[PDB]
């Protein structure tokens, strides 16, 4: 089957990708990895800025891209941050 | 057992003078980021900070372990600005209330350190050439 | 080119780290680090209910060659302001106040730091306290 | 056979002899620790200050308290420093 995610993207992320926001469907038990593979294969301006970005579910922390997703939730894609 | 006394992100401008008003100990060391006219080789016009909805939280977590870790200080405010910001404006505004000097320069700095890496805001510059960039993106 | 040296003051007057900060921030650094050091209610578990600073005639050419010192080392150091207030004193004033403006905070909290240590390491002044059991002393005497 | 020096007394120094300044006639050729033993038979209270004071000599730091005095001059006392 398959699961819908959520993508919230920030920044130079959100600039790259030309929405803040966005849904997606994937076969259930898609990693993390490969759902950030597929956001970039149409966008190549989009696939670079991922190649440096952190993720979060739910706003928790990505420890483990390899991570399954196996329900529907919101993936965050953060850059690399710039503050002071 | 420092006490924080103000933690924020806001749009509003933000005084250094203010927050080390806040934190008023027998030494007051404050800090103020300022955003300036030029970025290595290119002038700058003007700057954006966004935040992360978790960043408030973050910066709150970020207070906390230094003042937990440090020794000797009395009080701690910082707060950074977000939205549109001027050439001289102050991004980022740290102040440490100490019984003594070493201690409020030594937190002061590594506070300020620590909240650079860790706060999930991001910078949006626009020189002026036309062209802008994300920092770090 | 050294760090300019937009204050170099002994005062009786009173003196602010917000004046002080808004005149090294003007070159538009990178960094601003402000000190200020202020009159404690309590000293050596004794309470203070005043003090007085004193200085040798020399002190504000002394204070202009330390300025100068620290002015001189070039770590992208832009501007340094540092003053002394002397005479009569109350809790909460500020005694001592210094701020630096650097192009990166690296250099903004050492000299800042370096600057307050050489300050009262050779500063020609003397403070007088006054406690609440009515005895007074000349700290370090 | 003498010569007249000023002595200039500051903070604890000043307020243990009782006095900012006094002048005083002491034989040519005596040293500034010969000067520090008379100025301290004033009272032991102003002795014991001059212990830990330094001095100048026309506001030149004295380094060697051998050094004679054999010119009218002004002597400052110094207690330690307390600034900041």
């Amino acid at each position: 089957t398959t699961v819908r995610v959520t993508v919230r993207y920030f920044a130079a992320a959100a600039a790259a990708a030309g929405i803040e926001t966005e849904s997606l469907e994937i076969a259930t038990g898609t990693s993390v990895a490969e759902l950030v593979e597929r956001l970039g294969a149409r966008n190549p301006e989009l696939a670079r800025v991922l190649k440096r970005c952190s993720y979060l579910c739910d706003e928790v922390a990505v420890r483990d891209m390899a991570k399954p997703l196996v329900t529907p939730q919101t993936v965050d894609v953060l850059p690399p941050f710039a503050g002071g | 057992s420092a006490e924080i006394v103000r933690v924020e992100l806001t749009e509003d401008p933000i005084s250094l003078t203010e927050y080390e008003a806040l934190v008023a100990a027998g030494a007051v060391v404050g800090f103020a980021g300022v955003v300036r006219d030029h970025d290595g080789g290119r002038s700058v016009l003007r700057l954006e900070y966004s935040a992360h909805p978790t960043a408030q939280r973050t910066l709150e977590e970020v207070a906390e372990e230094i003042a937990a870790q440090s020794d000797g200080v009395r009080a701690i405010a910082v707060s950074h600005r977000i939205g549109p910001l001027k050439i001289g404006d102050a991004a980022l505004v740290a102040a440490v209330a100490a019984d003594h000097r070493r201690a409020a320069f030594e937190t002061c700095a590594r506070l300020v350190d620590v909240v650079k890496e860790r706060l999930p805001v991001w910078k949006h510059q626009h020189f002026a050439d036309g062209t802008d960039e994300w920092v770090n993106s």
